């Protein structure tokens, strides 16, 4: 039950690799798993058995020029918060800025992601990304990150 | 050379012309381009809707080879004078494979209390009367929307070589222009009438005229 | 022609105002701003060139924290009123770190025979004097280039309700514009008096003014 990247939250024609400890669905697979050019059709459920079965764990396929990307949604107050500005087939994306509540928080020339080291109660918010792709702007969908204790 | 097209192409979806949706024996068009198509994934797809319902009649151009090397490539979509006039929304949705996803865009007349155009004429100053041509002019002002139409006649003949100004916006948030029709001076001084014809949606018959000559 | 660049700061050269360039009582500034400069290399260096010779003088304004967290940098060059009209060129050269290399933007006065324009005052049509507003026009024409200045005035005040409309291109290649003055009709009929101001490069004092009263 392990991503590879961890990114459970996917655009279309990206990559996924998926390690073991299937079921997809709760459904029978081609082999015994490397999803190469992902479709919105391999959304959904995902469980492991070669040793026992294992937990549920969920693979989101987007559409879009743009897709935040986290490891959660939930974080711990001093936990690292890790996010992704996923650009389509990794398209370069340029003059990025990630939002916060509808306001600019990092601003960067080339596309990087924005780690932020120690979370507080600050930190809680809607999060998006925005950049161009050459003319074009672009954002991507909000998601909500909640700060807890 | 090839440029890089990275975001893919773009689309512009423009209005029908004023006098188009204005005069029922004519015919307003809705026209969405599509620039920055690439020739190796040049077809474009195009799907058409009125206020959310698919419709099929829309016109497929050829595509045009652009001095970048890219294609425009459009469809033109006729409409009904009156879903225009009232306010109907028109989506054109656009399909490429440099997308992640169609793009989506609509266009509607302008919302809002439409309001009635002035319309006055006014002829030349005296200080242009020593000039060979002289400046009729047609102020056409309180109108709302901008969309308008404007055009001068004499004598049921279509008087050409005039300039029209934009429309700009007054400070009451009505629309204001003015057009200028430029006349040989022995036409004004011989008494000839002239006529500034003007086409709006809250003008009564879609049309008024007001007329200008030697007094 | 030109390959496209990557991201980092971006540069916007402006003009000075048509008006300050004119009267000898205004200062004229070119101003050259920069933006999208990041925090991790804040610092821009503006290097300024009139026509190929560096000048010093510039005076830079402090970095401003932008609503978006990128930091915005002006820098203002004082122009001399006769060297834009000359036409000599003015080119912000910007540095920054985040730039592979500086980035070079260049402005000047539009280039052509400069043209004088005709102003005609005109009064209201007599079909709005039954309004309790009327409107009175100021035409200019026959200018180049389209760098203009165009007032009203009345009791040596300016006058508050006005709008002009964008220069227009006459087929000539010379361009016009209109100016509409809104007045309460009763000051109209009381017999003011109301001028149409005009400053242009084309104009003896660069400046002209024409009346306008009931009579
Ligand atoms: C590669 O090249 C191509 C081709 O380029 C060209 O060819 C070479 C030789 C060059 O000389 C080049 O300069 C030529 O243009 C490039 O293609 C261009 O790409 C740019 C974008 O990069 C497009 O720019 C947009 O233009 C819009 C206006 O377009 C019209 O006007 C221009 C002239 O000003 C014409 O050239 C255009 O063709 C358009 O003309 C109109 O066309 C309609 C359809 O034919 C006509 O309507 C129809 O008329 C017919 C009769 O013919 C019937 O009667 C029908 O009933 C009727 O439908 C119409 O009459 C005609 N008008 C004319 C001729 O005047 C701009 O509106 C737009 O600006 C908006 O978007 C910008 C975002 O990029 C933004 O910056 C602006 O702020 C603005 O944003 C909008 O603002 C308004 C309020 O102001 C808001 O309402 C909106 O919300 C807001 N946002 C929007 C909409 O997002 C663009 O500037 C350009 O049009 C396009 N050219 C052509 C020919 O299509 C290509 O980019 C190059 N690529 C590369 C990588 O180099
Ligand atoms: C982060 O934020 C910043 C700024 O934040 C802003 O504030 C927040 C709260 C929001 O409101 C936000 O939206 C605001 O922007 C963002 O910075 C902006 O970045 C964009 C580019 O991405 C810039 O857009 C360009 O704007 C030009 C016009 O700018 C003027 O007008 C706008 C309003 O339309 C104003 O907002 C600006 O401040 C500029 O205003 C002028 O300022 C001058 C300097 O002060 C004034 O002149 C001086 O006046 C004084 C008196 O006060 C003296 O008299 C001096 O003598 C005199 O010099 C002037 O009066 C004033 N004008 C006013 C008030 O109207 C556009 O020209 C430009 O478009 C060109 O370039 C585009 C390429 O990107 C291209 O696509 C276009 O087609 C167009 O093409 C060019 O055309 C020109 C000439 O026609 C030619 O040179 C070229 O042929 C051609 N191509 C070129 C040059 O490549 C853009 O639209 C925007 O200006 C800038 N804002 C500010 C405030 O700096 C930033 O983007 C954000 N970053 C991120 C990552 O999100
Ligand atoms: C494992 O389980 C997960 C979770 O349940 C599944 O995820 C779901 O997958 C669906 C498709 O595979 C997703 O559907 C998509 O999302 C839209 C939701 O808003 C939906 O509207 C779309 O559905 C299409 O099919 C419908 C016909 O039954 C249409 O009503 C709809 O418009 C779409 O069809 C196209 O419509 C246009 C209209 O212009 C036509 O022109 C086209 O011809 C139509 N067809 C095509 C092919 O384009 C959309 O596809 C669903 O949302 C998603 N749910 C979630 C939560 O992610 C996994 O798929 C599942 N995996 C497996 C292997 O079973
Ligand atoms: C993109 O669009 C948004 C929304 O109006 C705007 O604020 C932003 O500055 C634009 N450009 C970039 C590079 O983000
Ligand atoms: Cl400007």
């Amino acid at each position: 039950v392990f991503l590879e990247p961890q990114w459970y939250r996917v655009l279309e024609k990206d990559s996924v690799t998926l390690k073991c400890q299937w079921f997809h669905n709760e459904s029978l697979i081609s082999s015994q798993y490397f999803i190469d050019a992902a479709t919105v059709d391999d959304s959904g459920e995902y469980r492991c058995q070669t040793s026992t079965l294992s937990d549920p764990v969920q693979l989101e396929v987007h559409i879009g020029w743009l897709l935040l990307q986290a490891p959660r949604w939930v974080f711990k107050e001093e936990d690292p918060i890790h996010l992704r500005c996923h650009s389509w087939k990794n398209t370069a994306l340029h003059k990025v800025t990630y939002l916060q509540n509808g306001k600019g928080r990092k601003y960067f020339h080339h596309n990087s992601d924005f780690y932020i080291p120690k979370a507080t109660l600050k930190d809680s918010g809607s999060y998006f990304c925005r950049g161009l792709v050459g003319s074009k702007n672009v954002s991507s969908e909000t998601v909500q990150i909640t700060i807890t204790q | 050379p090839a440029p890089e097209l990275l975001g893919g192409p773009s689309v512009f979806l423009f209005p029908p012309k004023p006098k188009d949706t204005l005069m029922i024996s004519r015919t307003p068009e809705v026209t969405c381009v599509v620039v920055d198509v690439s020739h190796e994934d040049p077809e474009v797809k195009f799907n058409w809707y009125v206020d959310g319902v698919e419709v099929h009649n829309a016109k497929t151009k050829p595509r045009e080879e652009q001095w970048n090397s890219t294609y425009r490539v459009v469809s033109v979509l006729t409409v009904l004078h009156q879903d225009w006039l009232n306010g109907k929304e028109y989506k054109c949705k656009v399909s490429n494979k440099a997308l992640p996803a169609p793009i989506e865009k609509t266009i509607s007349k302008a919302k809002g209390q439409p309001r009635e155009p002035q319309v006055y004429t006014l002829p030349p100053s005296r200080d242009e009367l020593t000039k060979n041509q002289v400046s009729l002019t047609c102020l056409v002002k309180g109108f709302y929307p901008s969309d308008i139409a404007v055009e001068w006649e004499s004598n049921g003949q279509p008087e050409n070589n005039y300039k029209t100004t934009p429309p700009v916006l007054d400070s009451d948030g009505s629309f204001f222009l003015y057009s200028k029709l430029t006349v040989d001076k022995s036409r004004w001084q011989q008494g000839n009438v002239f006529s500034c014809s003007v086409m709006h949606e809250a003008l009564h018959n879609h049309y008024t005229q007001k007329s200008l000559s030697l007094s």
